[PDB]
């Protein structure tokens, strides 16, 4: 899966699913900036794990559900 | 051992749930109320008649 | 910024009821009072997208019942810089 | 100076003037505008304070609703606030 | 002015919000913003007659629907001189 | 940050957890968490209405489904000068 | 001063003074009045603003009627004209 | 000790007995006299509460039917000061 | 006199305005209200006995209906100085 | 003494006729007035067995009926000194 | 502490079960344990008449039901001195 | 020093406290904390050894439930670990 | 040493010592009193932690009542007083 | 590390139940206990994520019987560090 | 302490598991790790009376709920002299 | 790697599939394999507490379906200090 290092949290615009989008964090993959949701934990982020595709969809909670990518997970041991 | 007393005569107080009213519709979202769907206040129809 | 909230009633009780949530909710600017004919009275106001959602959902669940009450209500967040000219 | 802006339309300038006369008499307010909305909608806007202009607009929607088609709204405002003055011509 | 708004509801956004509302509506001074306990909490604010009359209008008005709702609405034109060493 | 939210529930599970949340989801700052009595906990938070809105929108989603859940969450948008005797 | 007036009329003055209890103790009223019509009626005049006087007169209305004989007469006075204020004690 | 008790009858005949009787039966003091017009009479007297609630009882006693009898006793514990210049 | 009466209700709100119902009825003084916890609430007035009864009285018939009404209202004429240490 | 005789009840104005019962009843001091929270109120005195007996026994049948009512009634005669955190 | 609280019964069991009950329901002092031959079992107690009464009635409702049972319980009022140096 | 916590709460002090007074009469054990944890839960908290904390438990539960509303919880720790000890006032 | 105190008595000795056998196979308990009521009571006297005891109790009442005329009284004594010490043979 | 464990229960037996399984079941340090009143006691571990797990599991399947058992429980892996200076 | 505390149960989670609740709720060290063969395996702890009651206790009460389940739940206070020889 | 797992089934065409599993998915010992006997045959495991829950995790679920099957698993956070002579 993605490993991914939380950034910067977002700002709320105007569209209507976000009432499931709850707080997309701008995250990095060690090349460049991407956002997911947040499901368990960003802070400003040591070393977390990213999951996308249709999976994210059940990966949010929802088949319906409007995403590309979602954390899934925090390692605690992390990696250099 | 010590006497007590029972007296009472109602056991518990009766206490109420604070919420209730309901009644209503919640107020087109934006402005609490969990769960849901609709829109983020979208520029479409629904916007505040997001309903 | 430039986001443009806006509010459409029949009669304008409620036009004013929306102007006061307006300007009491939130913190905007009141560009415009238009009367279009037909009973239709409008009111347009600009500021910050967050502070003006506030103030347009503050408008709809305040007038939405006085009088004939809103007729349409829905926000516009980055309009085109040739709108405004018209407005 | 009172700021509440009590304000009601009606159609056609028959009760709406009728109502504009029974809030000056009911009530010792100063009316400040008349506005013509479209299609019959025709709207009086007067100052006062909150009480004076409470019983204004009672006297108005009791001395209305029986004249012409009628009175349509007739809520008020208690304190207005310094931006929809322009609204008001300022 | 010596007028006494109260409202009492179950939970703090319905105190915040009917706060808010006395405020906007007309010139009141905010005073009392006592926890009961047990849910209860209850909202005091001072002003004139005709402005805690209206105030405590759209107070009510706009905190109707929140939680299990307002649970007293009540204002006083002019508590005792003996009132306030208890306030 | 003028913009103010507030997320009050029975327990502080869901509390700790909106709140969480709240400082999860943008760079608002939490004020306040006050015990109300009878079990209902607030937590206040402050900031910009966009990003206020997506963290109250987001804690409330995520609180309503654990132990208890939320009671109600609203918004404040132009908080008045009260706001200071409030906190 | 508040214009806002009201008057409530009864039979015999225990009523009469009761309506203006109600008064002195409900709002920023002031008695401007107690005056006997004649043959048992007394009536009292209080002065204020509109919505003290409308609370004042509801609180009569509510603990007047009951007393002795009771009320026999009671109303509100919005916005009196300047005219009626020499009929008003001048 | 201010409370005011007051009794109004037809005629002044068991108006002056009721005021011998409150006189004579509690402590309190006499304030004045009225003649109404249309032969209605009433009597006002001051003093403490249980003092004058016994006065009144006893005045209205003595009134029941002598003469035209009595029309209302009543009893005010706590007079206000706009009502002096009424008395 | 010496006599303190005592107003119980189910919130604050019902219990002061009971409480001005004291002190505008008769010439009695409150010493105290005191919040009991879980919405329970009292106050506590001080005067005359015969005004206690009458102030008791008068604020027990008016806050039937205020609030979510009565709890408890009775009064002792003479308490102990061993009760003024929980006064 | 070292008797200790203690009581609740629901609603403070039935707590402190119960304790004003308490101290004419019997020769007996009185040491605690403790608000449980909720609504439960207790009420501690301090005297001989027979004293306490006798004033626990008429201030519990006294205080049935006052305001909501009693809770419990039951007394220790001879309590052991590992109480003293109850002080 | 002269009142004589007294218990008998059939056997050590509801013997020394009164025992404790009287020493641990009220604060009073055992001062004897005997046998009185044929089963009957003698315990003697010491203290205040009420504190006493209150522990004789704690022990004869405690110790009735095990073992064979109270036998004889009964206290003396007013003890002489004369029956002392014989116990 | 028995480290065993008996400890259990219910409805107001009178069934409290004749739950302590019946642990420390039953037992010879030492009662460390009364606590109100709010909405008439209050607690009573002993230390004692397992024996005699199982005793002093099970007296206040049968002198608990006829008093009062009665008693809720009547659980018992054998081995309180250190960190609890904190919790416990240290 | 353990003040738990457990006692039994019986009609003649044969099931007392019975449930001193009880006490003493059971758990740590010392018997600390073997004593003649009086026409033919005997009872036992054991000491000892308070589970021990309980234990110790429960198999004398297990294997006492079905020997001869069997058991007529136990018991157990949780956290005796420090004054009935001088009843326990001081 | 930061990660937050946390208890809510009703009545604090199952809380220190839940908290003599933090302590015995997993490694972490117990940072908080609050009465938040309405009967709701609350435990707060700081510690590892599965060694927080671990105890949480422990203490919700230890204490979720005794008396009212446990209310609400949840896990927070990485709370914010705003959070924390209000805990 | 010389009493023994001894569960049987099919497999080694329960096993296992039951011994460290054995450990946990008290002061008992394990001696007996046997594996009987067919399925049995069985745990053996030394302690005194009350730790070992308490702490067999905690073991069933973890056990229960693995495997097939716990097969005998087992303690003597103190075994004979003569059994240790063949532990 | 204090926190221990261990796997235990039926045969150890499962068991050892479980314990490759948990070689097989992080970081952690094998300790020991133990044939109950009767069958049952055990794999011990250690690590830390979030690697040892996932390989567990993975090796049940795994083995679940292969052959007879897994039996119990389960996990400890602390063990006790027994645990070297428990291997």
């Amino acid at each position: 899966m993605l490993i991914c290092k939380v950034l910067k949290p977002l700002v709320s615009t105007n569209r209507i699913p976000g009432f499931e989008h709850k707080h997309l964090q701008v995250v990095l993959d060690g090349s460049s900036n991407k956002v997911a949701v947040d499901a368990v934990g960003c802070k400003p982020g040591d070393w977390v794990i990213c999951v996308g595709s249709s999976a994210a969809r059940e990966a949010a909670g929802s088949k319906s559900y409007p995403s590309d990518l979602t954390i899934v997970g925090i390692i605690d041991h992390w990696d250099p | 051992r010590n006497p007590s007393r029972a007296g009472f005569m109602g056991a518990m107080p009766p206490v109420d749930n604070k919420r209730n009213d309901e009644t209503e519709k919640p107020d087109f979202l934006i402005t609490g109320s969990s769960g849901n769907t609709r829109d983020g206040q979208l520029v479409t129809f629904s916007g505040g008649a997001r309903g | 910024g430039i986001a443009l909230g806006m509010i459409e009633t029949r009669g304008l009780v409620p036009a004013i009821e929306a102007a006061d949530a307006m300007t009491k909710a939130a913190e905007v600017r009141l560009i415009g009072r238009e009367f279009v004919g037909g009973g239709y009275v409008t009111v347009l106001v600009r500021g910050e997208t967050g502070a003006v959602n506030a103030a347009v959902r503050a408008g709809a669940d305040a007038c939405e019942r006085v009088g004939d009450g809103l007729v349409a209500a829905h926000i516009i967040a980055r309009p085109h810089r040739e709108v405004e000219p018209a407005l």
